[PDB]
RNA sequence: GAAACGAUGACUGAAUCCGCGCGGACCACCGCGCAAGGCUAAAUACUCCCAGUGACCGAUAGCGCAUAGUACCGUGAGGG
RNA sequence: AACGAUAAAAGAAGUGAGAAUCUUCUUCGCCGUAAGGACAAGGGUUCCUGGGGAAGGGUCGUCCGCCCAGGGAAAGUCGGGACCUAAGGUGAGGCCGAACGGCGCAGCCGAUGGACAGCAGGUCAAGAUUCCUGCACCGAUCAUGUGGAGUGAUGGAGGGACGCAUUACGCUAUCCAAUGCCAAGCUAUGGCUAUGCUGGUUGGUACGCUCAAGGGCGAUCGGGUCAGAAAAUCUACCGGUCACAUGCCUCAGACGUAUCGGGAGCUUCCUCGGAAGCGAAGUUGGAAACGCGACGGUGCCAAGAAAAGCUUCUAAACGUUGAAACAUGAUUGCCCGUACCGCAAACCGACACAGGUGUCCGAGUGUCAAUGCACUAAGGCGCGCGAGAGAACCCUCGUUAAGGAACUUUGCAAUCUCACCCCGUAACUUCGGAAGAAGGGGUCCCCACGCUUCGCGUGGGGCGCAGUGAAUAGGCCCAGGCGACUGUUUACCAAAAUCACAGCACUCUGCCAACACGAACAGUGGACGUAUAGGGUGUGACGCCUGCCCGGUGCCGGAA
């Protein structure tokens, strides 16, 4: 049966995506506390 | 400058069967605009050219031990001159 | 007056529909067709807020000029009377000799090829934009405005009719469709007579489609809900209220008053509805 | 609470030296005080980083890592 | 236990340390509106070549979608961008709000849509509307000529500009037939000796007084200021005028001619089998699209985007011995996307998983028709354990004496029925229906006759147990309960008498409406609606109807 994850480059890009989380204060807290834990994978834009 | 932009000529049964019919294949810069490749292989060969032809080339994935990683992405360009105008330094090859 | 249908599918046999046969089969104007969206009834936080909205044949909007004060003077014939989607009404078009081409409500009777007249002179014929007060008393009319030049606010759907009660302050005594009265600037204009369609009353729906055709999605019953959902919801059958009848945020419903009760407009109502 | 005093949201709004504010309702007396104008180092806190030390740990311990926020899991936040 | 669909395998030959599993040959079997082909989304080198074999592969592997290396992807014309706008997202100013922030006109972003110049072939081991060949096209800049006075925006107008069902005429893609044309060779096993058999049978471009259905069509003058902010040869009004049948205009496609390809095969060389060279024919008859002519015709009600490019007119402007416009020539041609998988072993499902995944293409014979069913072409595949056995028992199937629901909670299950033609057909009813009610007959082959052909009727003859001869393929009825009806629901134990429904009633709401979401005197829904409208509540087609009780409670109203 279809499961839930159904690829899609431009829906990932613009729900997990850098611009996206910088436009928000909850999504620069995010960028700010990922780079404090030393994260490879700042954001989906960084696969 | 000039001489930056052209990294590297191909090396491929291709690219000599190409040169055999006049037609020449470059590693170029992946930044450089058309013109900028026709122009700069003419200023570095004395050579007018009449036709272009480029395409961005994303580089083999490779592993070395548990190192996963990408080789350069690179840009093939593909020229074609007029007058069967040769260039000497890559056609004896 | 109405088409009727052989009943050769159940729900064909109920079925009614409207008398198109006086409509001039004619496309709106490009220059007065705008674009028409539709909504949930969903407004701009992107909640359901009208509740039961959602479907139904694409629609155009076309311009409608209620206040004719801006061709007040100058005069123009009826050029057809088409359909328009979003009213009750039918409406029509004129070509002023002035050159300009308008849009205005269609009353009752009036035929293509009559020519009409807006301004403070002109006489009390169907299709004339009158003020109030140059009304002859007792007359049969419609497009009032609630203020000078605002625009008709004031018996707009199918079939209806304000009936001057007569002149007074600078006001004007008026009899709304509800059986209402009330006061109103008698330098506000109007349009003469009955609003049309008329029969739009009587036609009937007859399948659930039709609903949907009109953009109405299904209507939920309380009874049927549950307690979570809404007061009426629960129980361990066909259930009777328990309470008084309520709607879904609680306040009552079925012989609750709610018009605001400290407000201007009051001391221009001289008769509630009833 | 007998509820002083500061503090404002609403309404209201006095004296300037024999004047003004306090002293735990409130009055007299006796005492302390000069509101509605501003800045100010020092002692104090912390520890990403640096150095020294240890009746701290030595590979299931010690940081999650003898390094990795990697592999891996998750759409994601995040976990690891 | 299991080795992941019961579509199926056999031999030879090769290779190799080792082979049921790899390679070749010959067959066999399975898909063929697919299990074939082409896109999109997604994936990311999985493609090609050469090598490898630890692990991954449900066995084995010498093989692979695995491991190593190297190659491979080419665009002025296809898709995106340098153009356009929709929902939506934004948004200086501006409107609100303890803070972070919520709105918000113009403008702007935003394809799933508008717009827009290239076709036919060839070939790498791997690319192709990109490269090569052949001949077109587009804008832009300049030169030479035709120039010989206009150019026309950030504003105007025209235009772009749109639904559903049905349908007439003409054509193409495309498929069929044949003692049409062309090419090859053979005589089998009783016969055929070609009139048998196999295969092939026109794509682009240009021109042509050849054919051609269909489709598109007003012109001009003048008037009116008041309409288009203003302007205006433009647009819209009003008025006048112009030989209705049509001609004015277009030419899907056809024929012809010429030319560029292609073309069955033929040849030659040769290196687990490719390389080049060559080249025949082009008929007549028939079928036929959802494609094209096309923005066609008719009918319907629920009444069917926007903006730019495009055409037209002025404003301003610079001009008016260089203004548009044309013709030829030269020049120029950016960016990203193109490999491969792509109904799947390469995407989503932890798997090389019986699931899921949007669009296009989708041949023949037979069958009333068909994208149905059987067989099959092209193409693809035999599903990555195998071999024997031929017990119980289990699953999926075939048939079954006599009986026929005796079974059981219940005919649950399984059978019977089954297509098309003709005959025939009840109660009941809202006169539509019930209805394929029920029931009976027919169906194949030959021959003659008639008719409108692919066909059918009539007559007579023929063969079998049987003639929709195999596959697809309704069992029916009588009588209740509930719901009127089509619909809807508990993803993963309930599809129903649940919900919804058309209809009906009560009630509120006079428009900054009631009502609803909101930090909020913002904004928004309601609704660019206006009481024949809108909200809330109950009832639930239709028909006959819908009684008694206002004490309690709630609503409307009263007032000492
Ligand atoms: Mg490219
Ligand atoms: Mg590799
Ligand atoms: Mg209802
Ligand atoms: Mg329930
Ligand atoms: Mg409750
Ligand atoms: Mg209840
Ligand atoms: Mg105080
Ligand atoms: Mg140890
Ligand atoms: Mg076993
Ligand atoms: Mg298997
Ligand atoms: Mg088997
Ligand atoms: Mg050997
Ligand atoms: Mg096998
Ligand atoms: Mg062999
Ligand atoms: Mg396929
Ligand atoms: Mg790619
Ligand atoms: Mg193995
Ligand atoms: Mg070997
Ligand atoms: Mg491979
Ligand atoms: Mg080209
Ligand atoms: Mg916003
Ligand atoms: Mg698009
Ligand atoms: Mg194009
Ligand atoms: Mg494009
Ligand atoms: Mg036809
Ligand atoms: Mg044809
Ligand atoms: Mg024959
Ligand atoms: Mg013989
Ligand atoms: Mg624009
Ligand atoms: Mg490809
Ligand atoms: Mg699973
Ligand atoms: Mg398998
Ligand atoms: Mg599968
Ligand atoms: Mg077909
Ligand atoms: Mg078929
Ligand atoms: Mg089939
Ligand atoms: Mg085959
Ligand atoms: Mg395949
Ligand atoms: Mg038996
Ligand atoms: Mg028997
Ligand atoms: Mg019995
Ligand atoms: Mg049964
Ligand atoms: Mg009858
Ligand atoms: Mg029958
Ligand atoms: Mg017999
Ligand atoms: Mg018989
Ligand atoms: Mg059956
Ligand atoms: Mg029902
Ligand atoms: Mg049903
Ligand atoms: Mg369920
Ligand atoms: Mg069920």
């Amino acid at each position: 049966m279809k499961r839930t994850y159904q690829p899609n480059n431009r829906k990932r890009a613009k729900t997990h995506g850098f611009r996206a989380r910088m436009k928000t204060k909850s999504g620069r807290n995010i960028l700010a506390r990922r780079r404090a834990k030393g994260r490879h994978q700042l954001t989906v834009s960084d696969e | 400058s000039h001489y930056d932009i052209l990294q590297a000529p191909v090396i491929s049964e291709k690219a000599y069967s190409a040169m055999e019919r006049g037609v020449y294949s470059f590693w170029v810069s992946p930044k450089a605009t058309k013109t900028e490749i026709k122009d700069a292989i003419q200023q570095a060969f004395g050579v007018r050219v009449i036709g272009i032809s480029t395409m961005n080339v994303p580089g083999k994935r490779k592993r070395v031990g548990r190192f996963i990683g990408q080789r350069n992405d690179r840009k093939k360009a593909i020229v074609r001159l007029a007058e069967g105008q040769s260039i000497e330094a890559l056609a004896g090859q | 007056a109405v088409k009727k249908y052989k009943p050769y599918t159940p729900s064909r046999r109920q079925m009614t529909t409207a008398d198109f046969s006086g409509l001039a089969k004619k496309r709106p104007e490009k220059a007065l067709t705008e674009a028409l969206p539709k909504t949930g009834g969903r407004n701009n936080r992107g909640r359901i807020t009208s509740r039961f909205i959602g479907g139904g044949h694409k629609r155009l909007y076309r311009i409608i000029d209620f206040k004719r004060r801006d061709k007040s003077g100058v005069n123009a014939k009826v050029a057809a009377i088409e359909y328009d989607p979003n009213r009750s009404a039918r409406i029509a078009l004129l070509h002023y000799a002035d050159g300009e081409k308008r849009y205005i409500l269609a009353p009752e009777g009036l035929t293509v090829g009559a020519t009409v007249n807006a301004g403070p002179e002109a006489e009390p014929k169907l299709g004339n934009a009158l003020p109030l007060r140059f009304v002859p008393v007792g007359a049969v009319v419609h497009a009032l405005e609630l203020v000078p030049g605002k625009g008709a606010q004031l018996a707009r759907s199918a079939g209806t009719s304000v009936q001057v009660q007569g002149k007074e302050s600078d006001y004007v005594i008026v009899r709304l469709p509800s059986g209402e009265l009330r006061r109103v600037h008698s330098e506000c204009y109007a349009t003469i007579g009955a609003v049309g369609n008329a029969e739009h009353k009587n036609i009937v729906l007859g399948k659930a489609g039709r609903s949907r055709w009109l953009g109405r999605k299904p209507h939920q019953r309380g009874s049927a809900m549950n307690p979570v959902d809404h007061p009426h919801g629960g129980g361990e059958g066909r259930t009777g209220a328990g309470r008084v009848p309520v709607t879904p945020w609680g306040k009552p419903t079925k012989g609750l008053k709610t018009r605001r009760k400290r407000k201007t407009s009051d001391r221009f109502l001289v008769t509630r509805r009833k």
